[PDB]
């Protein structure tokens, strides 16, 4: 029942020959998993957790710059030389000065100068790449039991594809997921600030244009072009002198708008990502299947409520004997001949005769009947229900097009069955997602745009090259909207 | 520096909201149009510029676009 | 099963500072809040605050915002707290109560069945 | 604050409510209601949050209900042992706690 | 950000050198062809736009130069 | 000689007395007392409940 007033909540149906089912998890989402004569079972991925990163490069932040040095070169007899130039502690750079008889040279004409300055950082940021071989991936699972730790938590590592979680009273659930098909964490990397964190891309972080030293090092104080960080100045071409520039925390802030915030000061942990798993639901039963049901009277104690994907949820209160037993409860139309609307907490039963328990399924557009108990004592709230099955037909194609954008290749696997339209999907956009992805790398969402409407007013002035360029241009254009950069 | 290279739009994006999602995906739109209130007169030439060597209407506006994109973001 | 374990009692002149902890033992620790409810005799009860176990975040009333200080202690599973500026009515017996976090460590929300247990409790005498 | 009434006695084997009045911000803004129980010179304890529901371990004589801005605490069957102080909780939208003045339950002999 | 409205072309300059003159002079062209380099898709599919949109080569080159430069 | 300050900007920030507060859907959006105390930096936004 965790899953459940979650905005980002899906619903997969069926199962294979096998029973067994693809879903991927995500952060922030559950997906609710039910089956003709199965339980339904809700998963959710609430924590991932990195273990032994390793710091790959240090970014200096704040620096201070001290023993300054000039000295006074002629102009024609070389540039001048200084000793601490010897360790490369100190920024050092070559300019051009005024040199002549009120600067006590014998000659008139441009004199050499260097200036140098021993580099301190004083903060710094940490680049850390934890191996894909750490990933720690934690799922809860919690069934539809009713009852107001009630779920079970498991811990998903790359050392064991199968976890085996025992679920009291539904039996053993097998568990299969592949934890390095999601994020690519090789190519990935962990950037450290003095509180906070982000994930963001490896290759990205060596692009950056700071003071830095690799991650092996211990010294911590050989930074690499320092002159990003300080400059020399020239107001009157008659010397040089040398200042730090200011703070970067703030310039990085503003660099890191598309980065994704992660928790690291306490233990890696993430809370981002997606993880394709296969479901084995081979050896669950339904709790309490064993069990007639309840022919005493029911009553409701919280008033019935709909969900924003349409379905109700009701707790209902048994006072009658034979507990523990079944709620007959069924979906009837205003007609009491047809059953519409059906169970998506399915198999409710009662464990305990004062212990109320939650039942939650979803009804038929516009009016319904809900059914508590049997005669005599059938509880009568019909209900009202809004939408058309062409909105919700038009909303799940929303959905699904917004999965497929943000998620790729293995948004076919968030439902397949092993189809060979499925593995057909499957290899086609993981292709034109390939050539998608290099063409359109390191662009903002108005460059989608602006180069979906290019493309698009070529396709409609051009034929089956018109049709494919509309086409390409809509759905990029369809990218560049929906996504958040 | 580092503010002109954002990590912006290289495909790690997720479900879950990034840093800067909400104004970062607009203070482009902010700081070009204060440009153009700004400094009319380069907006003026470009539009000239483009209904110069633009031949087609197209072609003209997509120049007069990118011209006006191009005199904050070169700065 | 689940066991409270709270310091024993202290008097002190008024003005002064008193520490006291409540120890969690039976239960993990880290995944609960540990609140903390005075109540002075004859009186009625008091929510002093709360104190994450994973990640440190403290939160105090408005009356000890500026008198209360929690901290933490993950290795012994203890929490350590003191309050200071001590009155006359600051006489009361402290109970330490846990809460279960959220799944990703914060107390935004608190659990349905929160309060579920509560330490022996520890008096603090002021004269 | 909480208002609930200082004192509430009954006879043995009835039935009684009690009720906690509070605000709309914390008492009729969130289900988050709760209820214990003051022995003297013992800890509180809980016997039942989110009043439609009740905790493990808890006889079902006691039953909990809410009237708008007005938490209602319904007792069948009295007895010698309910003799004991009783209080009201509720956590209001600020994400602060809130408690009631204490009701002693007195139980006619 | 700040850094992306520079105090930079608006009049004031003299003859004594500015703050981030030398520095600052080519920072943006480096960092464009870095871009360049590590998107060499954009460039391509650029390329082929700009081939396709124009009528004279001058603005097949316009058109590449100004798509090149924006994208960053 | 005469400088005349025009206006002080800030560049480095502390936060410090964070404060929330929640409201069930269809309520409207929840108010407190320094949203007026524009001292105080404040956003509305949405939130499952
Ligand atoms: C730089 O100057 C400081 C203070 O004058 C001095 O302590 C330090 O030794 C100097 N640096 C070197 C390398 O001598
Ligand atoms: C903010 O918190 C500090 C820390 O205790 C306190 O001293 C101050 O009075 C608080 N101010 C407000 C307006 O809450």
């Amino acid at each position: 029942m965790r899953c459940i007033g979650i905005s980002n909540r899906d619903f997969v149906e069926g199962v294979s020959g096998g029973s067994w089912v693809d879903i991927v998890l995500e952060h922030g989402s559950c997906v609710t998993t039910m089956a003709k004569n199965k339980p339904t079972l809700d998963f959710e991925l609430i924590k991932t957790e990195a273990k032994q990163p390793a710091t790959l490069r240090k970014y200096c932040i704040e620096a201070k710059l001290t023993n300054t040095t000039t000295d006074s070169r002629c102009p024609t007899q070389g540039e001048p030389s200084l000793n601490e130039e010897q360790d490369k502690r100190f920024v050092c750079k070559h300019s051009m000065v005024d040199r002549g008889w009120g600067n006590g040279c014998g000659l008139f004409g441009k004199g050499g100068i260097v200036t140098c300055a021993m580099f301190t950082c004083k903060k710094n940021m940490k680049g850390k790449v934890v191996q894909p071989e750490n990933l720690e991936y934690t799922i809860v699972i919690t069934p539809h039991s009713g009852e107001e730790k009630h779920g079970k938590e498991i811990k998903i590592t790359p050392q064991s594809s199968i976890t085996e979680a025992e679920l009291t009273g539904y039996g053993t659930v097998t568990m299969e997921c592949s934890p390095r098909t999601g994020l690519d964490f090789n190519e990935m990397v962990l950037l450290q600030m003095e509180n906070k964190a982000w994930l963001v891309h490896r290759q990205w972080f060596l692009d950056l244009p700071l003071p830095w030293l690799p991650g092996a090092d211990t010294q911590g104080s050989n930074w690499i072009q320092k002159e990003t960080l300080v400059t020399f100045k020239n107001p009157h071409a008659k010397k040089q002198d040398v200042v730090v520039l200011g703070s970067q925390e703030g310039a990085m802030h503003t660099a890191l708008t598309g980065a994704t915030e992660i928790q690291m000061s306490s233990g890696n942990l993430l809370f981002t990502g997606h993880l394709k798993c296969r479901l084995r639901m081979d050896k669950l039963q339904l709790k309490g299947m064993s069990y007639s049901m309840c022919t005493g009277k029911f009553k409701v104690v919280k008033e019935i409520a709909e969900t924003q994907h349409g379905t109700i949820v009701i707790r209902v209160q048994y006072e009658g004997d034979g507990s523990p037993c079944k709620i007959p409860f069924e979906i009837m139309d205003l007609e009491k001949r047809h059953v519409l609307g059906r169970l998506i907490t399915v198999n409710p039963i009662v464990t305990e005769k004062d212990s109320p328990v939650n039942i939650e399924a979803e009804p038929p557009f516009g009016d319904s009947y809900i059914i508590i108990g049997v005669e005599p004592g059938q509880l009568k709230l019909n209900w009202f229900k809004k939408g058309s099955s062409i909105g919700q037909m038009i909303e799940t194609t929303m959905r699904g097009a917004k999965r497929m954008a943000i998620l790729g290749d293995t948004a076919w696997d968030f439902g397949s069955l092993g189809g060979v339209f499925t593995s057909i999907g499957k290899a086609l956009h993981q292709v034109f997602g390939a050539i998608y992805g290099a063409a359109f790398s390191g662009v903002s969402w108005t460059m989608k745009i602006l180069i979906g409407v290019i493309i698009t007013w070529i396709g409609m002035n051009s034929t089956s090259l018109s049709v494919s360029l509309v086409l390409v241009g809509v759905v990029t254009l369809y990218l560049g909207v929906m996504v958040q950069a | 520096s580092v503010a002109l290279v954002p990590h912006v739009g290289m495909g790690l994006e997720t479900r879950t909201e990034t840093w800067m999602s909400s104004e970062g995906a607009w203070k482009h739109a902010q700081r070009i149009e204060t440009w153009i209130l700004r400094h009319p007169g380069f907006t003026i030439m470009a539009a000239i510029l483009a209904y110069t060597i633009g031949t087609t209407h197209f072609q003209r506006a997509l120049i007069f676009i990118l011209l006006t994109a191009v005199a904050p973001s070169m700065t | 099963e689940v066991q409270l374990v709270e310091s024993g009692a202290e008097v002190k002149k008024p003005g002064a500072s008193v520490k006291v902890s409540c120890k969690a033992s039976g239960y993990t620790f880290t995944s609960y809040a540990m609140h903390w409810v005075r109540q002075a005799p004859g009186q009625r009860l008091e929510w002093m605050g709360w104190i994450n176990a994973g990640n440190g975040n403290t939160k105090y009333s408005q009356k000890f915002q500026d008198r209360v200080t929690i901290t933490r202690d993950t290795s012994a599973s203890t929490a350590y707290m003191e309050l200071s500026s001590l009155r006359s009515e600051d006489t009361a017996i402290y109970y330490c109560a846990r809460d279960k976090v959220d799944d990703y460590g914060d107390y935004w929300f608190p659990t349905l069945w929160y309060f579920d247990y509560w330490g022996q409790g520890t008096l603090v005498t002021v004269s | 604050a909480l208002t609930q009434p200082a004192s509430v006695s009954g006879s043995p084997g009835q039935s009684i409510t009690i009720s906690c009045t509070g605000t709309s911000s914390d008492v009729g803004g969130f289900n988050y209601v709760s209820w214990f129980q003051q022995h003297p010179g013992k800890a509180p304890k809980l016997m039942l949050y989110d009043v439609t529901s009740r905790p493990s371990g808890v006889s079902s004589r006691f039953s909990g209900s809410k009237s708008g801005n007005t938490a209602s605490l319904t007792i069948s069957g009295l007895q010698a042992e309910d003799e004991a102080d009783y209080y009201c909780s509720s956590h209001t939208s600020r994400g602060t706690w809130v408690f009631g003045g204490g009701t002693k339950l007195t139980v006619l002999a």
